């Protein structure tokens, strides 16, 4: 009853040391479809869940290209992840371009983290309404990050993100002792388990709506759609019940 | 235990307890004043039917401009605040001239689509604005048909409706909607949800066709063509 | 033109950008901070620019209120030769043209 | 002071101003960081609360290394912290830069804590909603231990303890006599006031940070290594 | 930017019906925060500071906290309330130094120092955006044809030159004080300063001091660089008083 | 209400409250009359300084020379005047600098409407509590008077008067006024009776008058002497109709 | 009824600005000063604020010098006072530099006026709480003018502004006369202030300055206690 | 229409009413809540009207586990028949042109039961005060003609402040909702009536209750005079909301 | 409670200050436009008249280049504002490139100026709407209409200000191919149509006509009586 005077804006505190528009954004993460992110000794891998809307009047793109060995995957506003895409294709462009190396995944997030920061400090603006999950490879091998409306990173082994992700984190904090001695397939067939876990207990994944990455120490950064993700999906099994 | 008043939909920059933006829904449900325009995409072309609604007999019925046409072999198609589409199409007149006068030869459609998408996405004008853009046109990779909402950023599709009365539209075009026909299949199904959609008679002087493909150049339907079906 | 043109057109900017340069070295990154934001702050209360105005905090701030140069007494701004629409240089003020 | 705390250029009737103690106020939200000032080095321990087993071991560490001889603790907003780092690190450089030598602790602290001044002044921003520690050794000059707050305040101490059980901790530190013990000794009584201070009933699981500058690592800042940790925790686990 | 609030004691650029800045006034309020007093006291060839040094936490270094500052090398000064709006200030003053060094060729005065800030400090209390700080500043100097200085400036932007001045909780007593040695007793040498200095606060706060809990700076004709005691001259001077 | 703290908002039947609260200003001011005859055009202002301790330096209060050819006079904020008289003189001396030929009456009046309409259009500014009288003549129209208000709108009139009780000298003014038939004396002896009943010494009374004579404008303000006389003939015209 | 009582840029209903009455409110409650102007020369006097034996006596003026003959005194806020003042040199300077010859006191006047009507008209800053009475000597004739917190100037004769103003302008009509000598206006500027001092008046609370056909100067304080002594 | 929540309606004759109203802060309503639950009155009616917005909930006064199950509206009646106090509590807030038939009816109600006199809590704005205003006491009160004189001899003494006319004087109260209605309908009406207020700005507002039934208790002295001592409800928490969000702090 | 901002949208979609604007103009003075074969005309009710007034000072129809015209309804300082910039806009036009300037490239301009104005919380649109005629470079007459939102169309005849309904039914039951044939039945047909909202006929009507390859014409009041005598007569012959 004694919050409606703090939390309107950003650069107001709250008499107990709070700031409620950031937690406000961080809602607007679960309002998008799941995605799964795990990674194994030579790969990492993204997964994503298509809503059931019909392919006929939209063709959505949750996994996009960044570099040659970088990509991610969204979840939140579509005008924010179209920003921050922009953003990080810009930096590996002037990187690559100034020094014919690659840009580190690490360095990278750390942009990332201080360019979101800033929104949060300042008048007339609002923070960024979108999570991204990110995989890579680079000198230091594989890696999984996870980003927030709060301008807070991690470092993961395998996370989840989206709408009704809590049974993919569980199946995958269940399962995470595998994942480093899988090949390619059953790292995979890991993340559809771990996805198809958070619909009702009647649907089953088809190659509708189902879009797949992969980025490897030899192979680039690939997207699989449609027919392409059916040699995935054909070893899968049935459900458990 | 009493109950009090709280706003959150009166700025572009809050956010609901809940995580939505209110203005910018808001500014999506103004789209449904508009009138109903349909698009389909077919491996031979690309129709784009719109909807014309005259308040008077003494209007001349030539002004109602909902069709322009961009270079590089581009249609459009408007429904919500028509004075609000100018901006958009000058960015997209330039740029595709700019490309033009550097380069000697056709922008994409994604690319005028992005180019034009980054201008709607600078109210973070500050409000949204208060239409829906459809695009068309054919390029190497052939036929491609995108559709725009006052959120700011588009997204590909094959056959889409907007406007006021949107929901059955898509419904019925769902049903009739195939993976292959042909351009005047397409045309005729187009012509009959408009038929079915509108509540008035279907005279030459009610509606505006413009089916572009590969073969020729733009081709907005002359009165003639138009009352021969 | 001549050589003194741009050196006479630019100069409060340079001379900005050098006291900026030893501060920032001298104290460290907040003060030229604060002093633009006080710069900023105090540049946004003025007449309409088609009117003639007197920037009397600006020039407190600044220190240019007990100095007297070329610019003060050569070509008077007040009484100028020539003025727009009041309307149009409002709009160019703000970016829209 | 309701009517008089919605922007950080207001004063209040008795002369306060609300938005900045609010800010001090979201310090205690997060848990304890203490630092002990020793003859020859200094000392860092932080309680790190575990939130998933899916985190890689070493992610959001609070501990930072802004230049080979100065590290950082820091405890309340994430983000601010981060910033606050680039910015001690940005001013490190630039004075090795133009004078071609180590930044003294004193200069570091002074730059840092009016750039958190600063933010307190205006209606356009926000105040920084974190605390932070720096620590440095040098034969010229010795041990050195610095804390800031989110005001803009900075002041040397003999031992210091920020976050939401900070009382305990002083008063803990309060019985210790440091001025004449060695790094090696007071690792072991930080590892036990962590101990002592943490509370299980709320909090589940946590992750015991340390390390240190000093002497023994000719004045370079590094993390603590896993023998002595383990026998430092082990040692704290039996005095409880 | 944000929009003022609306009040007549809420806003800094608002008059109240009777004509008063009552946000100006809170500034005010704000030098008593501290909790410490300080006094300044001119003599025939020199000039004084004196303040009390407050350290409640055994934790705490003592070598880092204090409230004498050094200007240039012939200005020092003394400052009162918030700890960050103060250090801000002297920042602010050594950088007004610099540039009047530069312009001109020759070291600023003590009265055109105190001018400039008291100028800068007007435009805040003016203007929507900025707000004034809560301290008060006093300095002293040795000028070379009229002699020793003091001068003080307030949150409101006004300065003025004295005789002797003291800020901070008990300003009032101090003044009296002062007032009254001052109406009997002139012409005092560099020990009697320094002993009416040390006797104000001693009798306007009832205790007797240790050379820990006092901090002294003084100017002279002779040496005209301002100067920090030590604990030493300080309990010569405190046994000086004693006997 | 919640529809009438700033100039940028319209009220639901179309209305803009501030502009009228800011012309509600000018029913405190003094009193200013204006007559058009064939051979001239008057003005006529009440002062309200009026005091044994005010000083007089100057050529005049409330009456101004924009130029060669023209004149005004102010009702409102004097300070809010002072800047709108300089922006005449500029605009009329930089027309006369770019054409080589005097300004039109009516342009100047359109030009100062113009800078009076944009403090009503753009926010966080105040408008003008000012009225205005012109008078003047030129090649194109002879003669002529205009009056504006805080709004930005214009219009030429016969006669008109602004300030204090201007309804009931514009009622007498139509009731008196002969279109056609009047000269300069007559439109004298109709602005001392209009004054006189709507306000009588040659204190409280400034009179300025254009003519042209030679191809030359001449602007003129009356005497005390004048002005007595002009008094004591009203006077004793009245009583010699009221004694019949 | 508040509700136009707080912005700057509103007008009230009844067609007022009130923030403007607020600001000759903030004037009229600060110490009093007197201006008087006979033949041959023009008197301004003032009370001072710093009435102690520890306030120095020489380190901060109320009477000023703008120009040779030009000078200026003050009722309300002294830091608004400081700035003005400064503005006002400047501009005498430029009108030197300029034309070659000294500024005539009407167009400084015009001048001051102009810059303090600005921060009437926007939003974001407030007043000036302070008037001015400028005195000077031109083409062998004295002047004496006022200015006002909203940029509005008069002409005057005699005036008294501050605490208890209007008792002092009734003195003043009461005992003003045409035919008067600079030595009479000072002794009667002193006793219009001597009305309302309400203590002792000595010679170390008071300023009085003067302007002739040599120029402005100060008064020192043993010609105040001299006039003084003569009451 | 009052409602009983039994059969039979209470013989409410000579007691005296005590009632808040929906004004900045929720300052009378915290109030009228600090007092229900010290002196531990009991439910006996409801008050259904058509002019607030509807609300449910559990009992917000539940000491054991037997009467935390009991369903509460937005207005109900607790009277204390020992000493002859019934009060009104309204925990919603008002529809469009909808508070001045709920003031009649209210008023009409209280004539026909009985009562002898009404107390209303409420509060007015704090940015409205002037210079002389801004130097005293946030406390003001208001009398009808018709009071006894006991009253005015016992508030004499009692060195309080009344509230200030305003420029045929009338009183206005900005930010009191229905105050004015009820005491310009009470005094053409010819009922007794006095009215105690605070000045107030809106936040946490708990200490302004505290402070306004204290100023209450020097005049009614309901409980022991002042020379933990108010029971707080047990719905009074969460007033900020839920928990904070972990991986931010 | 939507309306108080003017980029501010309201829960079913609707800009509220543009539709206040919009009431605004409905309260301005009756004006009607009626194009022919090859003729245009202009109709405005005259308000008030005083007898003390210039009348040469307060029309509204205004010429803005040799082949274009118009009148306006709604809010006066406003329209003034537009006019000019109209004009200036021509002159600019017509000096760099000589091809005199189209009616709907004048009135593209117009509307892109309108609409500029309901873009930011800073400043107010326009109260005002305009007809605007003229004759092309190839002879073909236009009509168009502009609103305070920036929208633009083009007709055969219309009506804006106050008691714009029942002319423009009227316009809809007498516009003919028969009744436009000549420029005497066209200027009948105006002032037939201002008839049915004007207390008395020629006192308060003032019109405008323009001819191809002609200048702007305003007829006096002789004509305008005698073009009312007329129509009485025919009346009269009608009535039987």
């Amino acid at each position: 009853m004694f919050r409606n005077q703090y939390d309107n804006d950003v650069t107001v505190w709250s008499p107990q040391g709070r700031i409620h528009q950031i937690e406000y954004a961080m809602e607007a993460v679960k309002q998008g479809s799941a995605t799964v992110g795990l990674k194994s000794k030579t790969h990492a891998v993204l997964v994503a869940l298509k809503r059931a809307q019909s392919e006929l009047a939209a063709h959505q793109k949750k996994i996009l290209h960044v570099d040659n060995h970088i990509g991610i995957s969204i979840a939140g506003l579509t005008a924010d992840a179209r920003l921050l895409c922009n953003f990080m294709r810009q930096e590996c462009l002037d990187s690559r371009f100034v020094f014919d190396r690659p840009l580190p995944v690490s360095r990278l997030v750390s942009l990332i983290g201080s360019k979101t920061q800033i929104p949060t400090q300042r008048y007339g603006r609002r923070p960024y309404g979108v999570g991204l999950l990110i995989a890579g490879y680079d000198d230091m091998g594989p890696h999984i990050f996870q980003t927030c409306p709060s301008a807070n990173y991690f470092d993961c082994r395998a996370m989840s993100i989206g709408a009704r992700s809590q049974s993919a984190r569980t199946y995958l904090e269940r399962h995470m002792s595998e994942f480093m001695e899988c090949n390619l397939n059953e790292l995979v067939k890991h993340g559809l388990r771990a996805l198809r876990e958070t619909l009702p207990a009647e649907q089953d994944l088809t190659t509708k709506n189902v879009s797949i990455g992969i980025v490897g120490k030899d192979l680039e950064f690939t997207i699989y759609d449609d027919d392409d993700v059916s040699p995935f999906l054909e070893g899968l099994e049935e459900r458990p019940q | 235990m009493f109950l009090t008043r709280s706003e959150y939909d009166r700025g572009v920059n809050t956010f609901s307890p809940e995580g939505r933006l209110f203005q910018v829904e808001y500014a999506i449900e103004a789209i449904k004043l508009g009138s109903t325009a349909i698009g389909i995409q077919t491996s031979e072309g690309v129709c784009l039917a719109v909807e014309k609604r005259i308040t008077s007999p003494l209007m001349e019925p030539s002004s109602i401009e909902k069709i322009v046409e961009i270079d590089a072999h581009i249609g459009c198609a408007m429904s919500g605040l028509i004075a609000d589409a100018k901006t958009l199409i000058d960015k997209a007149r330039v740029e595709t001239q700019n490309h033009w006068f550097t380069y000697n030869e056709t922008m994409t459609v994604e690319s005028v689509t992005q180019a034009v998408s980054n201008l709607a996405l600078q109210f973070g004008m500050s409000r949204p604005f208060g239409v829906a853009l459809l695009f068309g046109g054919v390029d190497e990779k052939g036929p491609q048909l995108f559709h725009m909402d006052p959120s700011g950023t588009f997204v590909q599709c094959d056959a889409r409706a907007i406007g006021s009365a949107s929901e059955g539209a898509q419904s019925s075009l769902q049903e009739v909607y195939h993976k292959s026909m042909t351009l005047k299949e397409a045309i005729k199904s187009s012509l009959i949800i408009l038929k079915q959609v509108m509540e008035e008679k279907l005279n030459a002087t009610n509606i505006e066709l413009a089916t572009v493909q590969p073969g020729q150049n733009f081709h907005m339907f002359t009165k003639e063509e138009l009352e021969e079906v | 033109s001549h050589p003194l043109e741009l050196s006479e057109k630019n100069f409060q900017l340079n001379q900005d950008k050098m006291n900026f340069s030893t501060l920032r070295n001298i104290q460290g990154l907040f003060a030229p901070l604060k002093l633009q934001m006080e710069f900023k702050a105090v540049q946004q209360v003025q007449r309409l620019p088609f009117l003639s105005s007197s920037n009397l905090s600006l020039d407190v701030l600044r220190g240019n209120d007990e100095t007297i140069g070329f610019e003060d007494i050569l070509n008077d701004p007040s009484q100028s030769e020539v003025m727009g629409e009041p309307h149009l240089m409002v709009e160019y003020k703000l970016g829209l043209l | 002071g309701t009517g008089y705390d919605l922007s950080a250029s207001t004063f209040s009737p008795d002369g306060r101003v609300f938005q900045v103690e609010y800010a001090m106020k979201a310090v205690e939200n997060s848990s304890t960081a203490i630092g002990i000032r020793c003859k020859d080095g200094v000392v860092f321990g932080v309680e790190k609360l575990v939130l998933s087993k899916l985190y890689e071991e070493g992610s959001n560490k609070r501990l930072f290394n802004v230049d080979r001889h100065v590290g950082m603790a820091v405890a309340g907003l994430l983000a601010d912290a981060r910033s606050l780092a680039d910015i001690a690190r940005e001013e490190a450089s630039n004075f090795r830069s133009n004078f071609g030598y180590n930044i003294p602790l004193k200069h570091l602290a002074d730059r840092v804590a009016m750039y958190v001044h600063a933010y307190t002044l205006y209606s356009a921003v926000r105040p920084f909603g974190c605390s932070f520690m720096l620590g440095s050794y040098s034969v010229n000059d010795g041990a050195q231990l610095y804390m800031i707050d989110p005001s803009g305040v900075s002041y040397g101490y003999w031992g210091c303890a920020i976050g939401k059980a900070r009382q305990a901790a002083k008063t803990e530190i309060e019985k210790l006599q440091m001025k004449e013990m060695t790094c090696r000794d007071i690792v072991k009584e930080v590892a036990k006031i962590i101990y002592i201070v943490h509370d299980e009933v709320k909090d589940k699981a946590f992750e015991l940070e340390l390390s240190w500058v000093g002497e023994l690592t000719n004045g370079r800042h590094e993390i603590v290594p896993k023998d002595i940790r383990e026998e430092a925790e082990k040692y704290a686990k039996e005095s409880l | 930017s944000r929009g003022s609030s609306a009040g007549f004691d809420r806003h800094i650029t608002i008059f109240s019906p009777e004509g008063r800045l009552y946000q100006v006034e809170y500034a005010f309020k704000a030098i008593n925060q501290g909790g410490l007093t300080s006094v300044a006291v001119r003599g025939k060839d020199c000039a004084v500071i004196v303040t009390q040094k407050k350290v409640p936490d055994k934790l705490l270094d003592s070598s880092t906290v204090t409230h004498l500052f050094k200007i240039t090398e012939n200005i020092g000064c003394v400052m009162t309330g918030m700890t960050a709006d103060s250090r801000s200030q002297v920042q602010r003053a050594r950088y007004e130094a610099a540039n009047w060094k530069y312009k001109y060729g020759y070291e600023i005065p003590v009265d055109m120092l105190c001018k400039r800030i008291a100028d800068i400090s007007q435009v805040y209390t003016q203007n929507a955006e900025m707000r004034p700080l809560g301290c008060c500043m006093i300095l002293i100097g040795i000028d070379e044809e009229q002699g020793p200085q003091v001068y003080k400036c307030d949150p409101a932007g006004y300065y003025c030159g004295f005789k002797a001045t003291a800020a901070g909780v008990k300003q009032t007593e101090s003044t009296s004080f002062l007032e009254k040695k001052v109406k009997k007793k002139f012409d005092w040498t560099f020990e009697q300063t320094v002993e009416t200095a040390i006797t104000c606060l001693s009798t306007v706060l009832s205790i007797d001091f240790k050379p820990s809990e006092i901090e002294v700076g003084v100017v002279t004709v002779e040496n005209p660089k301002f100067r920090i005691l030590t604990e030493a001259e300080i309990d010569a001077h405190l046994v000086a008083l004693a006997e | 209400r919640r529809y009438d703290s700033r100039t940028t908002i319209f009220s639901p039947e179309g209305r803009l409250y501030q502009v009228e609260y800011a012309m509600e200003a000018i029913g405190h001011a003094g009193t200013c009359l204006g007559i058009l005859a064939n051979d001239g055009v008057l003005l006529a202002a009440e002062r309200r300084n009026i005091h044994k301790l005010l000083d007089e330096v100057f050529f005049s209060e409330k009456i101004y020379k924009l130029n060669e050819d023209m004149a005004c006079s102010v009702a409102g904020i004097t300070s809010d005047a002072n800047v709108l008289t300089n922006e005449l003189r500029l605009i009329a001396q930089r027309y006369l600098l770019q054409y080589q030929e005097p300004i039109p009456c009516e342009q100047l009046v359109t030009a100062l409407c113009d800078i009076k309409q944009a403090y009503t259009q753009f926010g966080g500014k105040r408008p003008f509590g000012v009225s205005l009288l012109y008078i003047g003549w030129d090649k194109h129209y002879g003669f002529q008077l205009y009056q504006s208000d805080p709004s930005g709108n214009y219009g030429g009139w016969k006669a008109t008067c602004i300030g204090n009780n201007s309804a009931a000298a514009v009622s007498m003014l139509k009731q008196d006024y002969k279109e056609g038939e009047m000269t300069l004396k007559s439109a004298l002896a109709l602005a001392i009776k209009v004054l006189n009943k709507t306000m009588l010494s040659a204190e409280k009374v400034e009179i300025a008058t254009l003519t042209r004579e030679n191809g030359k404008t001449v602007i003129r303000v009356l005497k005390q002497k004048e002005v007595e006389q002009l008094i004591k003939k009203h006077e004793e015209e009245e009583a010699k109709a009221e004694r019949e | 009824e508040r509700g136009y009582s707080f912005s700057l840029t509103t007008f009230s209903p009844s067609g007022k600005l009130v923030q403007i009455e607020y600001a000759l409110a903030a004037v009229a409650g600060g110490a009093p000063s007197v201006g008087i102007k006979a033949a041959n020369g023009v008197v301004l006097a003032t009370e001072k604020k710093q009435k102690s034996i520890l306030y120095d006596e020489r380190s901060v003026h109320k009477v000023e010098p703008i120009t040779k003959h030009i000078g200026l005194v003050y009722s309300g806020m002294g830091p608004d006072y400081r700035v003005l003042v400064h503005r006002a040199r400047k501009l005498a300077q430029q009108y030197y530099l300029v034309y070659q010859e000294p500024i005539p006191t009407a167009q400084l006047v015009q001048r001051v006026a102009s810059v303090m009507q600005e921060y009437t008209q926007s939003g974001g800053v407030r007043p000036f709480g302070v008037s001015l009475l400028i005195c000077g000597w031109n083409e062998g004739r004295p002047y004496l003018f006022q200015s006002d917190p909203s940029g509005a100037y008069f002409a005057w004769k005699a005036t008294a502004m501050g605490k208890n103003y209007v008792n002092g302008k009734t003195f003043l009509e009461k005992r003003y006369n045409e035919d008067l000598e600079l030595e009479d206006a000072i002794h009667t500027a002193i006793l219009t202030l001597k009305e309302s001092f309400e203590g002792q008046m000595t010679e170390d609370n008071i300023e009085v300055g003067i302007c002739n056909e040599a120029g402005f100067r100060r008064l020192t304080p043993t010609e105040v206690k001299d006039y003084l002594a003569a009451i | 229409m009052f409602v009983p929540c039994g059969e039979s309606a209470p013989d409410l004759a000579g007691f005296t009413l005590l009632m808040p109203a929906v004004s900045v802060g929720n300052v009378g309503q915290l109030a009228m809540d600090l007092i229900i639950s010290t002196l531990n009155m009991s439910k006996i009616g409801y008050f259904y009207t058509d002019c607030l917005v509807p609300m449910v909930g559990n009992n917000p006064y539940a000491t054991t586990e037997g009467n935390s199950t009991e369903l509460s509206i937005n207005a109900e009646v607790y009277s204390l028949p020992s000493r002859k106090l019934v009060a009104l509590q309204l925990r919603s807030i008002f529809i469009k042109y909808k508070s001045k038939p709920f003031c009649e009816k209210l008023l009409s109600w209280v004539k026909s039961s009985g009562c002898a006199r009404v107390i209303v809590l409420s509060s007015s704005h704090s940015y409205q005060r002037n210079d002389l205003q801004l130097r005293s006491t946030p406390f003001r009160y208001l009398l009808t003609p018709s009071m006894q004189k006991s009253v005015q001899n016992k508030i004499k003494s009692l060195n309080w402040e009344e509230m200030e006319k305003s420029r045929e004087f009338c009183i206005r109260i900005p930010g009191g909702g229905i105050t004015k209605t009820l005491y310009d309908e009470s005094c053409s009406k010819e009922i007794q009536m006095a009215v105690l207020l605070k000045f107030v700005s809106e936040g946490d507002n708990i200490p302004d209750a505290l402070g306004l039934v204290e100023y209450l208790n020097e005049w009614l002295q309901i409980l022991k005079p002042l020379s933990s001592r108010w029971k707080i409800p047990s719905s009074w928490r969460l007033l900020f909301g839920s928990g904070l969000p972990p991986a931010l702090f | 409670s939507y309306d108080r901002a003017i980029t501010v949208f309201s829960p079913d979609g609707h800009l509220f200050q543009v539709e206040y604007a919009q009431e605004a103009v409905k309260k301005g003075s009756t004006a009607v436009g009626v194009r022919g074969r090859d003729i245009v005309v202009l109709g405005v009710e005259k308000k008030s008249v005083a007898k003390l007034q210039d009348e040469r000072t307060v029309r509204k129809i205004c010429a803005l280049d040799d082949n274009v015209c118009m009148a306006f309804a709604g809010l006066t300082a406003d329209a003034r504002i537009v006019i000019n910039r109209a004009r200036v806009e021509c002159q600019s036009h017509r000096l760099t490139v000589e091809d005199p300037v189209t009616v709907e490239y004048i009135t593209r301009y117009i509307a892109s100026l309108k609409q500029r104005y309901t873009q930011s919380n800073g400043r107010r649109p326009f109260g005002i709407s305009a007809l605007i005629v003229g004759f092309d470079f190839d002879g073909t007459p236009r009509l168009y209409q502009t609103d305070p939102s920036g929208t633009y169309h083009a007709w055969k005849a219309n009506a804006i200000g106050r008691g714009a309904k029942s002319v423009r039914e009227f316009l809809e039951k007498n516009y003919t191919d028969e009744a436009i044939e000549t420029d005497d039945l066209t200027i009948k047909l105006v002032i037939k149509a201002l008839l049915e909202v004007v207390q008395s006929g020629g006192k308060n009507i003032e019109l405008a006509v323009m001819r191809r390859d002609q200048s702007l014409k305003i007829l006096n009041p002789e004509e305008i009586e005698k073009y009312v005598a007329e129509i009485e007569k025919e009346k009269e012959e009608n009535e039987k």
